């Protein structure tokens, strides 16, 4: 079901699972 | 430090926050810079004024 | 590093809180209430157990011995 | 005949710094160019590169 | 012997642009170990005081002490040639701070004026007359700050907010808005002080009185300004904050109503470009007169937000304060951070098409409004649109890259000009010749 | 040498004189990173020696 | 964990207290 | 050798040092510190005076 | 490296004086008083105390610089009573308030506790 | 809106038009001016000019 | 041409702090009396620390620094020992300091909390806040950490340094209302009303009042633990009376001699 | 998705899944420029004007542009881009907690700051960038107003007895390399106590310092020109060791020694140096503000608020307008918002949901003005203030650029080899450059003795 | 009578090294190893 309005925390859950699989100095 | 527990690098006077990613050169930190350049296999046609060519199919 | 013993800007005794402003806000307590439960009036003041990082548990964690 | 700077000394003065470093690009162009067409935020780095943080200086 | 008190050195900054950045200086130690240097000597060297370095030579004869005595001092360099008009002036928080000191609703108690009585150099010791001896004695701002002045200067100057239509009327030698500054036997009698009279400009009060009484009659008058009013300011106190950057809930819908008009105005102009309406201007192609029209639109939708939000602002704020002293600011600063901040040109032009005939990925093709080509809506107050948030960056960038190059360019420029006239001279037959006695001019500026 | 300031302002202080003459002698301080110049006859020495050595 | 449920109150929150939104400091772009 | 150290050379009795604003002292002076003022020395000639 | 120590800020130097009088030219009855090692704490009173007394026709302090610590203290009375006993009697009337402002906050405590 | 005394740009101009040629001030104008060596070589073409 | 009469009134006498009023006093008084709170009030405190063997984690220096901020309570103490500097003996002699000592080694496995309950001081009076609510945590050891030093404490004021600060923090207020004007409020109705406005809740401010002199200064000094409130204030008034006195004999004695 | 990723961490949920199932996708610079990128998705979708309707993508979060030192910049879309870019420069300049195994590196010139805090106000970026963990500041109570006039051209006042407290007290480190070789045949290192007696070349300094081994214990009083290796080689030897660098006056903290590559007793030490903060240290909040430490006063000195509560630093007001960093003014807001309340605040770039009405009612809420103004007194005479200053927590840097490390003279120091002119750079002890741009000054100034003085004088006499 | 005592790198262990001798622990075997606080009367001024 789609999220309307509810969507400021969803935001950062999806950056905060690519900062954790992915880290900052991933690309080197 | 592949994928090392935190146990371990604490016990190795490492910290677990490090990003890593540095070579270690006669004991200091080196990191390689990331370079740009022109994209290659790629046709660009630019229109060099100052020349006597009005355009050019550099590639 | 460490929880400073006085406010910079106050100078009331804050060293001597640490423990107890983490055993309330682990019991129920939130931050908000926890810091008017253990006396701090001045919003000065109270940027020392907000504000504050506990980085000695990190220092610690490279034992010298054992 | 090569290039310069490529491999840096990592500024270890704070851990924001050591991110940054980590993390920088550099152009090959000449230093301090008359041109100025380079060095101008181009539109199409929106989401690659940060529009803010750059040196104030020659570079 | 080491260095003590009373030497003269010669202080200078590293960028020795003009001759006004290599002055002598009087030696005074103090305990912490840091340059110190007076507020007002800080205009020529363009320092700066967040992290500058400023050199400090030292003579080694009596010879070359003298000589820089007498010809290299601060108040021997006050007035410049290049210019003919004082280098020194007041251009920090003691502007602003005697801009208010010297409004007509100033009132002071004995006590204060006693208090500030102390901090003056050239004081006679005699108290002067109130300016209302009942029902309590209150002196005036502009009575204590006569004392200031020295010797009988006089001068007449404008104030910052004084309005045109006032002399050619009524009310010229009684002005409502306490402007038209005069001075007379070295009293201040009306007008509120500026940096139009205070600051380095030509004919300005510090001009006048170097160029009747001596340097150092001027050099106490700078002293005594700067350490009464700085004194008196920490009665008065000055500030900034939210408080002075809120409007009145009016201005804001007058701003929204002018902006959505204007996007109405350049919406329009877009559809008649579009239907083949606009005939182009002469001199100019359709392109060219279009944007020239959609610019002209913009730059008068932003002078008018401007305009009333100046007009919606009360006498205590600050920014205005620090805007009509003119010590730190200007009205258009004013204007982008309540109003509207404005147009993020580069190269002289709008916002170029860096991908495929639109500037972002976010706006469509063919999308020339104003939002979608730099022009900033929102203002520094209520945040900014990501998109017109990366122009700006893009626009900050530019002015940095341009200052980048001058600083480059300038540089190499001064030094041809000055390794083209370095023996050109004034010889004592009165007349202007070079290292080859070659004359160049019968009379030095003919 | 080691010496100790038992008279004066900087009465407390330990430090190692510098430089010493007839009359003064500097001493650095051990906590502040300043030297001062004291009287001599304001220091008195303490030394720092080990006993045993077996 | 109580910082995750407190985030979750104030958009349910949020999304209740739906009855007007008029406020002076901010806007937004509207092109065409 | 013409701009590199007979244009622009090395002199002594310099210094270099960060400055701060401090308004009770005029114009013509300057707040040196102690360091520099006892490092740097002043050639006086002597004199019964 | 050259910062001062801190006890330069109230103890006094071998040689300096606490208090030093000087006559001024300009005016008739009138010295200029000049404190070493101290601040607004102990200016601050007497000018206000001064500014009590009528027949002080001016008074005010000053701070030649923050870092130096020193005060001048300009006193200004009427030819028939000189500058010195007018600074006396100030002194010794704020140290009178002084003292009975202090028995007064004693026996109100001692009446608080209890009373 | 900057201001700058005539006496300055006048001498500037005088300078630049005294041989009666326009003079260049880079080091083509200046060097060809019979100076002297010690003056040519500090601006531009030390060697050449020696 | 004489001082005045102020009056005294309580309103909270606690342990902690006081609110007290004063009534008919100048305002200069009342400002350079709370100054003297915060700068000028003899207390002990720690001012040389000996470290004989630290193998903590912190710098040499950090434990010193720590230890200098350690309150000491001195209700009876301060006003009978003299200042190191005008002491007539060599060594901190106990007429002139108080000596501390603190020795703690982790030897169990569990990290110890080495807080200032550790600081075993020869005399019994002079001891950190921990008679009558934790102790001041100095450092953290781990197993195979140490600690062993000795200090010795002396009397300052807060001139000197901050750590003989014994108030906390002094809320000194007058004229609630803005009756004096000495504050102008653009916008009146946008301020909140003091703690001690007598002004209903219709009004602002108090009107204007030409003929008007600062009186009712309150007070809330706040005792940080080691000098309590009233015994803070006697002490300021009693070494601000000292100060005064001194300087009439100087001046006396500079008069005479001229 | 979002149920499933919320509880990651405790079954396996990653953001592979997210890119396997196909919700995101990487696009890159050169596919970005053919697709109809959205802001947000809730606003940019609903119904209205018929904009285009074929959105085929949507951005994460706006914030999300900015880099490394940006980001942990609190409303940076609230200030002009030449500050923002100013703020991400010197960011790299703070001082702190650089890595917590900081007591086991032994690399060059080091600082560390005693009690580095945290921002009251943290961005919802940082929480990854892990600044909170280790952060380069302290939240300081800045008022923003012109006490004195020390801090009028970009200046700062700060609290003596905040720096009696421990206010922004870092250390500074110095460490050191120096190991024994085989020159040459004859020639050879070896770390002994040069004596007065058979060591011919030798320093005027003092040697008994440091054991017998030759290398100085640690816990030991060092200043500047003073022996730290017993390095001496031999011809009788030569005291070929280096000594501490002028104007450093530290303590050494722990003394290191093993054998190099090529077998050689190979040893580090590391002086550290507690540098209280004195007037000239360079200062810098998260906005651009930079700014010396001009003068220091006492706590009895400063102003107060109606309770005891003492600004620690005090910009000028006059930085705000021209610079137009109204950011810095909104987080000082809400950092005295997040402080009545007790817990951080947010200020994420672009929120929607975050203006300066609605923090201000918030403020309104605890008995001070909406706008964050508050009444203080005059420190000295005690007199309040008519203008009602602006005073509240904000987050506040240090950086490295102090000023013992800058403040260089002469006296007729060393000479150099090739031409007699004085050295350069403060550690070689040299001189200042008596620049062509201030001969021309000079000249124009018509001082020809003085000219000629710099010049040949006090440059290089030679006859 | 002073050998020069040092502390292991990892072993934390002292040994006792004098010149002209490898620099190794008395066990395992490393190539590192600290030095010991010296016992000089380090008096620190808490201020
Ligand atoms: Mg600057
Ligand atoms: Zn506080
Ligand atoms: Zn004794
Ligand atoms: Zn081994």
């Amino acid at each position: 079901e789609i999220t309307p309005d509810l969507w400021q925390e969803a935001c950062w859950i999806v950056i905060s699972s690519y900062f954790d699989e992915k880290g900052l100095v991933r690309q080197q | 430090l592949n994928g090392l527990t935190d146990r371990d690098l604490c016990e190795l006077n490492e910290c677990p926050l490090d990003p890593g990613g540095y070579f270690i050169i006669n004991g200091s930190e080196k990191v390689l810079i990331a370079q740009e350049k022109m994209a290659t296999n790629t046709v660009y046609v630019f229109a060099k004024k100052d020349s006597k060519y009005a355009y050019t199919g550099e590639c | 590093m460490i929880i400073p013993v006085r406010c910079f800007t106050c100078g009331k005794i804050v060293g001597n809180k640490w423990e107890a402003y983490l055993g309330l806000l682990q019991a129920e307590y939130t931050e908000g209430d926890a810091l008017d439960a253990l006396g701090l009036k001045r919003y000065c003041c109270r940027r020392m157990l907000l504000a504050h990082v506990d980085l000695i548990e990190k220092l610690l964690n490279y034992a010298p011995l054992e | 005949q090569a290039r310069a700077g490529v491999s840096q000394v990592l500024n270890r003065l704070t851990f924001a710094s050591t991110l940054s470093h980590l993390r920088r690009l550099n152009s090959p162009i000449g230093r301090d160019g008359k041109l100025a067409k380079p060095r101008q935020l181009h539109n199409t780095l929106w989401g690659m590169v940060c529009p803010a943080e750059t040196p104030e200086g020659h570079a | 012997r080491h260095m003590c008190d009373g030497d003269i050195v010669i202080f200078n900054r590293q960028p020795t642009l003009h001759k006004m950045s290599m002055m002598g200086h009087r030696v005074r130690i103090l305990p912490w170990s840091t340059f110190r240097l007076n507020l007002s000597v800080t205009t020529p060297y363009n320092a700066d005081f967040d992290g500058d370095e400023m050199n400090l030579h030292l003579p080694q004869s009596l010879e070359t002490r003298a000589e820089i005595q007498e010809l290299a001092m601060v108040p021997r360099m006050i007035v410049t040639p290049q210019s003919n008009r004082p280098v020194m002036g007041i251009v920090q928080d003691t502007l602003t701070a005697v801009r208010k000191f010297t409004k007509r609703d100033v009132f002071l108690e004995r006590g204060e004026v006693m208090n500030l009585l102390m901090f003056l150099s050239t004081w006679d010791g005699k108290v002067p007359q109130p300016a209302i001896l009942k029902p309590r004695p209150l002196w005036t701002g502009k009575q204590i700050f006569s004392l200031i002045i020295p010797g009988h200067i006089n001068c007449i100057r404008t104030h910052s907010t004084h309005p045109d239509d006032e002399d050619s009327g009524p009310y010229k030698h009684i002005s409502p808005g306490d402007t038209k500054v005069v001075v007379e036997n070295g009293e201040l009698i009306m007008g509120i002080l500026c940096k139009k009279s205070l600051g380095t400009s030509a004919g300005s009060l510090v001009h006048i009185s170097y160029l009747e009484m001596g340097h150092d009659i001027t050099r106490l008058f700078y002293s005594n300004i700067q350490t009464v009013i700085n004194n008196w300011l920490l009665i008065e106190g000055h500030t900034i904050g939210i408080g002075d950057s809120i409007a009145d809930s009016k201005t804001y819908q007058d701003i929204q109503n002018t902006i959505k008009k204007a996007k109405q105005d350049v919406i329009e102009v877009i559809e008649k470009a579009h239907n083949n309406e606009l005939e182009p201007t002469p001199g100019n192609t359709l392109r060219q007169t279009f944007e020239n029209q959609v610019n002209r639109i913009l730059n008068d939708a932003r002078d008018k937000t401007g305009s009333s939000a100046q007009k919606s602002l009360s006498e205590y704020n600050n920014f205005k304060s620090m805007v009509v002293s003119g010590a730190k600011g200007s009205k258009i600063n004013i204007s982008q951070v309540i109003a509207v901040v404005g147009q993020q040109n580069v190269e002289g032009k709008r916002i170029p098409f860096g991908f495929k005939h639109r500037t972002l990925p976010h706006f469509i093709k063919d999308d020339y409004g104003p939002e979608s080509r730099g022009f900033v809506e929102n203002s520094y107050l209520a945040g900014l649109t990501p998109t017109e948030f990366f122009f700006h960056a893009m626009g900050g960038r530019e002015g940095l890259i341009d200052t980048a190059v001058k600083t480059a360019e300038t540089g190499y420029i001064q030094r041809r000009l000055i390794k083209s006239m370095e023996s050109v001279m004034v010889k004592y037959d009165a007349t202007v010749r070079n290292s080859i006695n070659q004359v160049v001019q019968l009379r030095y500026g003919e | 040498q080691t010496v100790r300031i038992s008279q004066g302002p900087y009465k407390g202080y330990i430090g190692v004189v510098k430089d010493a003459t007839e009359s003064t002698a500097r001493v650095e301080l051990h906590s502040t990173c300043q030297t001062i110049s004291v009287d001599r006859q304001r220091l008195t020495t303490v030394g720092s020696r080990r006993p045993g050595g077996m | 964990e109580w910082n995750i449920v407190e985030s979750e109150k104030a958009l349910v929150a949020e999304s209740h207290n739906m009855k007007n939104q008029q406020m002076d400091p901010f806007t937004r772009r509207q092109c065409k | 050798r013409v701009r590199g150290n007979l244009m622009g050379k090395r002199v002594d009795f310099s210094a270099r040092t960060v400055i701060t604003p401090d308004p009770n002292l005029s114009i013509d002076q300057v707040g040196v510190p102690r360091s520099i003022a006892a490092n740097m020395t002043f050639a006086e000639i002597v004199t019964p005076f | 490296m050259n910062a001062p120590p801190a006890f330069e800020s109230f103890l006094l130097f071998e040689g300096e004086k606490k208090i030093t009088i000087n006559k001024d030219t300009k005016v008739p009855n009138a010295c200029l008083f000049t404190i070493n090692k101290e601040d607004h704490t102990l200016g601050n009173i007497i000018k206000s105390q001064l500014l009590k007394d009528p027949q002080v026709l001016f008074a005010g302090y000053k701070v030649p610089h923050p870092l130096e610590h020193k005060i001048i203290i300009r006193v200004q009375t009427t030819p028939d009573y000189s500058p010195q006993e007018a600074f006396t009697n100030a002194i010794t009337d704020l140290i009178s308030e002084l003292s009975l402002l202090e028995e007064r906050f004693r026996v109100a405590i001692k009446d608080k506790q209890e009373g | 809106g900057s201001y700058v005394n005539y006496r300055h740009l006048a001498l500037l101009c005088d300078t630049m038009t005294c041989r009666g040629h326009l003079m260049a001030i880079t080091r083509h104008g200046v060097n060809r001016q019979d100076t002297g060596p010690l003056m040519k070589c500090s601006f531009e073409e030390t060697v050449d000019v020696l | 041409p004489y001082a005045n009469q102020p009056t005294v009134r309580i309103t909270e006498l606690t342990d902690e702090n006081v609110k007290f009023i004063i009534e008919n006093t100048d305002l200069a008084v009342a400002n350079s009396i709370r100054r003297v709170f915060i700068a000028e009030v003899p207390i002990i405190a720690i001012d040389w620390v000996q470290i004989d063997a630290n193998s903590s984690v912190l710098h040499d220096e950090f434990i010193a620094h720590r230890l200098g901020l350690i309150p000491l309570t001195s209700d009876d103490i301060v006003d009978k020992l003299q200042y190191s500097r005008d002491c007539t003996c060599e060594e901190f002699c106990p007429e002139c300091s108080v000596e501390f000592t603190l020795d703690v080694r982790c030897n169990e496995d569990q990290t110890r909390h080495v807080t200032s309950r550790d600081l075993i001081s020869n005399s019994p009076r002079v001891i950190p806040v921990t008679s009558r609510q934790d102790d001041i945590l100095i450092v953290k050891l781990r197993k195979g950490q140490e600690l062993r030093l000795r200090a010795y404490a002396k009397k300052g004021f807060g001139k000197e340094h901050a750590k003989w600060n014994p108030t906390a923090g002094v809320a000194f207020e007058y004229d609630p209302d803005n009756a004096l004007r000495h504050t102008v409020y653009p916008k009146p109705e946008e301020w909140p009303k003091s703690e001690y406005s007598e002004l209903d809740e219709d009004e602002s401010q108090a009107p204007y009042d030409p003929n008007g002199k600062p009186e009712r200064f309150y007070y809330n000094v706040e005792s940080c633990g080691s000098l309590r409130p009233e015994t803070i204030v006697l002490s300021a008034l009693s070494g601000l009376k000292k100060k005064l006195s001194d300087l009439q004999t100087q001046l006396s004695h500079e008069i005479q001699s001229d | 998705h979002i149920d499933q990723l919320k509880e990651r961490e405790y079954n396996n949920y990653s953001w592979q899944d997210l890119v396997a199932s196909g919700v995101v996708e990487y696009i890159d610079t050169l596919e970005e420029e053919t697709v109809m990128l959205a802001m947000t998705p809730d606003d940019l979708q609903e119904k209205e004007v018929a904009y285009c309707s074929t959105y085929t993508h949507c951005e994460i979060h706006p914030s999300m542009i900015l880099g490394v030192c940006a980001s942990i910049i609190p409303f940076p879309d609230h200030n002009q881009s030449p500050r923002n870019t100013y703020q991400s420069a010197m960011g790299k300049q703070a001082m702190g907690v650089y890595i917590t195994n900081f007591h086991v590196r032994m690399d060059t010139l080091a600082h560390v700051l005693y009690y580095p805090q945290k921002p009251l106000v943290t961005t919802r970026s940082m929480e990854y960038l892990r600044f909170r963990e280790l952060p380069a500041g302290i939240n300081s109570i800045v008022a923003i107003a012109s006490y004195t006039g020390y801090n009028q051209e970009d200046s700062v006042i700060m609290n003596r007895s905040a720096v009696d407290r421990g206010f922004f007290r870092s250390v500074f480190y110095r460490s050191y390399k120096e190991q024994e070789s085989k020159k040459g045949f004859d020639q050879e290192e070896v770390f002994e106590k040069p004596t007065r007696e058979t060591c011919q070349g030798m320093r005027h300094a003092i040697y008994d310092k440091l054991d017998d081994d030759g290398l100085i214990a640690p816990g030991v009083r060092v200043s500047g020109d003073d022996v730290i290796i017993g390095k001496t080689v031999t011809l009788t030897k030569r005291d070929c060791s280096t000594f501490l660098r002028t104007s450093e006056t530290g303590i050494v903290d722990q003394v290191m020694v093993t054998l190099n590559q090529e077998g050689y007793k190979f040893c580090k030490i590391r002086v550290r140096s507690v540098r209280i903060p004195q007037i000239g240290d360079k200062f810098a909040s998260r906005h651009g503000q930079k700014g010396t430490c001009g003068i220091q006063y006492r706590q009895e000195d400063m102003p107060f608020t109606c309770e005891g509560i003492t600004p620690d630093i005090i910009i000028n007001p006059h930085a705000i307008p021209s610079r137009m960093t109204i950011g810095h003014l909104i987080e000082c807001l809400q950092g005295k918002v997040s402080a009545n309340k007790g817990e951080i605040g947010d200020a994420t770039p672009f929120n929607d949901a975050v203006n300066v009405q609605k923090i201000s009612n918030l403020l309104s809420d605890y008995g001070y003005h909406l706008r964050g103004n508050e009444v203080l007194y005059n420190g000295f005479t005690g007199r309040k203030i008519t203008s009602q200053i602006f005073i509240g927590p904000t987050y506040y840097q240090r950086l490295k650029h102090m000023v013992d490390d800058k403040i260089h003279s002469r006296a007729r120091g060393p000479i150099q080899i090739l031409n007699r002119q004085p050295m350069e750079g403060r550690s070689r002890d040299g001189g200042l450059r008596f620049g062509e741009m201030e001969r021309d000054c000079q000249i124009a100034h018509g001082a020809a003795q003085f000219l000629r003085e710099r010049l040949f004088e006090a440059s290089d006499p030679y006859q | 009578q002073q050998p020069m005592i040092y502390i292991c790198g990892e072993c934390h262990t002292e040994n006792e090294i004098k010149s002209r001798d490898p620099i190794r622990c008395r066990e395992c075997g490393y190539r590192i190893m600290y030095k010991k606080r010296t016992k000089r009367l380090v008096v620190f001024d808490a201020r």
